[PDB]
RNA sequence: AGUAAGGUCAGCUAAAUAAGCUAUCGGGCCCAUACCCCGAAAAUGUUGGUUAUACCCUUCCCGUACUACCA
C-alpha cells in the first residue's frame, strides 16, 4: 500500500501538471477555413465581361453611395451628441438640486448586464400560427486536443 | 436603423453561391438569411422533444381521429 | 552634476498619465 | 551629455508603453464597467461579420478601447420535419449559427446608456445582440476540450 | 427642503418590431451587392446538379450510350417548382396592421418599423396636459427608482420594462403660474429615464383616454412647445 | 571540506518504438494449492531549458563514490 497507493497519486499529479501548463489550442472557425471542395476547378463559373454602360452605372452608384453613408454617419453622430449634451446637462441640474441623488445617478448598474436584444423580424409574428412538427439535431463537430 | 449595416456581401475569395431565403420561425416571424439552395422559404419546426410530456400527448390526440 | 535646460524640452507637452488614451501616429507619413 | 542642458533630449522609452513579456480580467470601478464581451448571434454569416465591423468602428469613433475581435466556433444544427401521414423524421434543411464577439473595456457608467441605445437601434434583422461581462469561462470556451486531462481528473475524483 | 418639486419621469419606448423598409437608393445598392455576390461566387451544388442534368439529357438524346436507367427521379428545375408552390401558399404577416388603417394610436401594433413613446394625459389645474409618465420623489428612494414606481402606478398594466443605466437622460424645469406661485413651491424639476418595453400591454378597461403611443415625428401634437423640445433631445428616431 | 557519478513498471534490469523477467490482476489446469497455460495492467528522482522532445543540459533532493596531503 505505501509503495503503490501513494506512488500512484504522485504520478497522476505530475501528468496533470504537464497538461495544465501545456499550451491550449483554439477551436478552429469553419467560416474562415476554405473547404477543399471549393478548390476544385469544376465549380469555377465562366466570367462575363461587363459592358461599358454597366461599369459606368456601378461607378456612379458607388459615388452616390459614399455621400449617402456620410449623411447617415452625420445623423448618427449628431444623435449621440444630442443624447450626450442632454444627459450631461441633466446631471448638472440634478447635482445642484440634490447632491445625494447625483451620486447615485452616476453609479454603475449591476442589473444592466447581461443585456440581450433581438433584431426586428421581416414580418410580425402570426397571431394564430401552427409550425410543423420536427426535431432539431446538432451535428457540430467536436474538436479535442491531443499531445 | 435596421438598414445601417444590412446591405452586405460575402467577403470571401472562394465561396458557393448563396440564395436569399425567408426563415419562418415558430411564432410565424420571418427573417432574411442566406441558404445553400434557392428554397424560397424555410420553416423552423417546433421541437416535439422540448415539450412537456402531458402536452405531447394532447398534441398527439389532436393528430388522431382524422 | 546637472544643468537645467535653457528652454522647453521636446515632448514635454506629452501627458504621460493618459499615455494609453493618447492618440498615436500609427503611420510613417 | 549629462552636464549639458540638452541632457535627456534623446529619451524615447518614457513615451512608449512598457511591453516586457492568459490575460487578467480587470473589474471596473464604481463608475466604470469592466471587460465586456459583445456577442453577435445570427443565422447569416455576412450579417454577423458586418455588424461586428460596424461595432468595432463605432467604438473607435467613440474613443472606446477594443480589447480583441474574434469569432466563436460555428454551430451546425440539422433541421428535420415530420412527413405528412407518417411517423418518420426527414431532414429538411441545415442551419449554421455564426457568432462574432467584440471585446471592449473602460466603458463609462453614464455613457453606457448612450452606447447601448445606439447599437440596439442599428441591430440588423435576424441578428441577436448579447452584451456580457467578460469571465474566465467564456475565454476558456474558445479552446479545444482535453479528454486526456478529464480522464486523469476523473481518477483523482 | 427645496422650493422645486422633484419628479421622476419614465421614457418608456417600444423598440421597432419589423425592419424599416429600404430606401429607393438602398434598393439599387442591395441589388448590385446581390448581383456582385453571384458573379464572384462558385457553382453551388444546386447549380452543378442542373448543369449535369442538362448534359445527361444531351447524352441521352444525341447518342444512345447511357448505361444507367434510374438516374435521378427529380430534376433541379423540377425541384425548384415544389419550393415555389409552397412559398405561394404560405401567407406572411401584415407589416401594416389594422391599427395603422384605423389610426388607433393606443395599441402597440402600429408602426412596427418605427419607435413608439408612451404618453399619458394628466389634469393639472382643471387642464388636460399630455406628459410622459412621472411620479413625485419620496424619501429613501433613488431618482431612477421613482421612475420604476411610476410604471407600477399605471392603469392595470402588466408591462415589463428594462431600464438602461442610472443617470437621467434629460430634465425639464418649469415654474407654476403666478396665481399659485409661492416661495414654498416655486416650481418642479422633471427628470427623464428611458426604458425598453420587453413584454406586456394595458388591459381593455380604458384605452383612448388613458394612454397613447406615438413616434417622434407625431410627438409634437400632444406635447407643449416648451415640453416637446426637451423630450426631442434624448429620444431618437433612427 | 571538496570532487566524481547515479537517479527508469511493485521489484530488478534493458532500451529511450520506454521492453523483458519476476511481482500484480483475471481466466484456465487441479477435489485444492503451486508449477504450468492464456490474457490484461504496470515507470523515466525532481527543476527548468533544450526547433520540439528523448537518452541531453541545467534547478533541487535522496543515496553512492573518491580525496582531504607535507612540515
Amino acid at each position: 500500500d505505501p509503495k503503490k497507493d501513494q506512488e500512484a497519486k504522485e504520478r497522476l499529479k505530475r501528468k496533470i501538471r504537464k497538461l495544465e501548463k501545456a499550451t491550449q489550442e483554439l477551436i478552429p472557425i469553419e467560416d474562415f477555413i476554405t473547404p477543399l471542395k471549393f478548390l476544385d476547378k469544376a465549380r469555377e463559373r465562366p466570367q462575363v465581361e461587363l459592358t461599358f454602360e454597366e461599369t459606368e452605372r456601378r461607378a456612379l452608384l458607388l459615388k452616390k453611395w459614399s455621400l449617402y453613408k456620410q449623411q447617415e454617419r452625420k445623423m448618427e453622430r449628431d444623435t449621440i451628441r444630442a443624447m450626450l449634451e442632454a444627459q450631461q446637462e441633466a446631471l448638472e441640474e440634478l447635482q445642484l438640486e440634490s447632491p445625494k441623488l447625483h451620486a447615485e445617478a452616476i453609479k454603475r448598474d449591476p442589473n444592466l448586464f447581461p443585456f440581450e436584444k433581438e433584431g426586428p423580424h421581416y414580418t410580425p409574428p402570426i397571431p394564430n400560427y401552427q409550425p410543423p412538427e420536427g426535431r432539431y439535431n446538432d451535428i457540430t463537430k467536436v474538436y479535442t486536443q491531443v499531445e | 436603423d435596421s438598414s445601417r449595416a444590412s446591405l452586405t456581401r460575402v467577403h470571401r475569395q472562394a465561396y458557393a453561391r448563396l440564395y436569399p431565403v425567408l426563415l419562418v420561425k415558430q411564432d410565424g416571424s420571418t427573417i432574411h438569411i442566406r441558404y445553400r439552395e434557392p428554397r424560397r422559404m424555410l420553416a423552423m419546426p417546433i421541437d416535439l422533444d422540448t415539450l412537456s410530456p402531458e402536452e405531447r400527448r394532447a398534441r398527439l390526440r389532436k393528430r388522431e381521429a382524422q | 552634476r546637472r544643468t537645467p535646460p535653457l528652454g522647453p524640452m521636446p515632448n514635454s507637452d506629452i501627458d504621460l498619465s493618459n499615455l494609453e488614451r493618447l492618440e498615436k501616429y500609427r503611420s510613417f507619413d | 551629455y549629462k552636464t549639458k542642458p540638452t541632457h535627456g533630449i534623446g529619451k524615447y522609452k518614457h513615451l512608449i508603453k512598457a511591453e516586457e513579456p492568459v490575460r487578467a480580467i480587470n473589474l471596473g470601478t464604481d463608475y466604470e464597467y469592466g471587460v465586456l464581451n459583445i456577442h453577435l448571434t445570427a443565422y447569416d454569416m455576412t450579417l454577423a461579420e458586418s455588424y461586428a465591423q460596424y461595432v468595432h468602428n463605432l467604438c473607435n469613433s467613440l474613443s472606446i478601447k477594443v480589447e480583441e475581435s474574434y469569432a466563436m466556433p460555428t454551430k451546425t444544427i440539422e433541421v428535420l420535419q415530420l412527413q405528412d401521414q407518417g411517423s418518420k423524421m426527414l431532414l429538411d434543411s441545415v442551419l449554421t449559427t455564426h457568432e462574432r464577439v467584440v471585446q471592449i473595456s473602460g466603458l463609462s457608467a453614464t455613457f453606457a446608456e448612450i452606447f447601448l441605445e445606439i447599437i440596439q437601434s442599428s441591430l440588423p434583422e435576424g441578428v441577436r445582440l448579447s452584451v456580457k461581462e467578460h469571465t474566465e469561462e467564456d475565454f476558456k470556451g474558445r479552446f479545444k476540450a482535453r479528454p486526456e486531462l478529464e480522464e486523469l481528473l476523473a481518477k483523482l475524483k | 427642503g427645496s422650493p422645486w418639486r422633484l419628479l421622476g419621469a419614465l421614457c418608456l419606448q417600444r423598440p421597432p418590431v419589423v425592419s424599416k423598409p429600404l430606401t429607393p437608393l438602398q434598393e439599387e445598392m442591395a441589388s448590385l451587392l446581390q448581383q456582385i455576390e453571384i458573379e464572384r461566387s462558385l457553382y453551388s451544388d444546386h447549380e452543378l446538379r442542373a448543369l449535369d442534368e442538362n448534359q445527361r439529357l444531351a447524352k441521352k438524346k444525341a447518342d444512345l450510350h447511357d448505361e444507367e436507367d434510374e438516374q435521378d427521379i427529380l430534376l433541379a428545375q423540377d425541384l425548384e417548382d415544389m419550393w415555389e408552390q409552397k412559398f405561394l401558399q404560405f401567407k406572411l404577416g401584415a407589416r401594416i396592421t389594422e391599427a395603422d388603417e384605423k389610426n388607433d394610436r393606443t395599441s402597440l401594433n402600429r408602426k412596427l418599423d418605427r419607435n413608439l413613446v408612451l404618453l399619458v394625459r394628466e389634469k393639472f389645474g382643471d387642464q388636460d396636459v399630455w406628459i410622459l409618465p412621472q411620479a413625485e420623489w419620496q424619501p429613501g428612494e433613488t431618482l431612477r427608482g421613482t421612475a420604476e414606481r411610476t410604471l407600477a402606478t399605471l392603469s392595470e398594466n402588466n408591462m415589463e420594462a428594462k431600464f438602461l443605466g442610472n443617470a437621467p437622460c434629460g430634465h425639464y424645469t418649469f415654474k407654476f403660474p403666478q396665481a399659485m406661485r409661492t416661495e414654498s413651491n416655486l416650481g418642479a424639476k422633471v427628470f427623464f429615464f428611458k426604458a425598453l418595453l420587453l413584454t406586456g400591454d394595458f388591459s381593455q378597461a380604458g384605452n383612448k383616454g388613458h394612454h397613447v403611443w406615438v413616434t417622434k415625428d407625431e410627438l409634437g401634437d400632444y406635447l407643449k412647445p416648451k415640453y416637446l423640445a426637451q423630450v426631442r433631445r434624448f429620444v431618437s428616431d433612427l
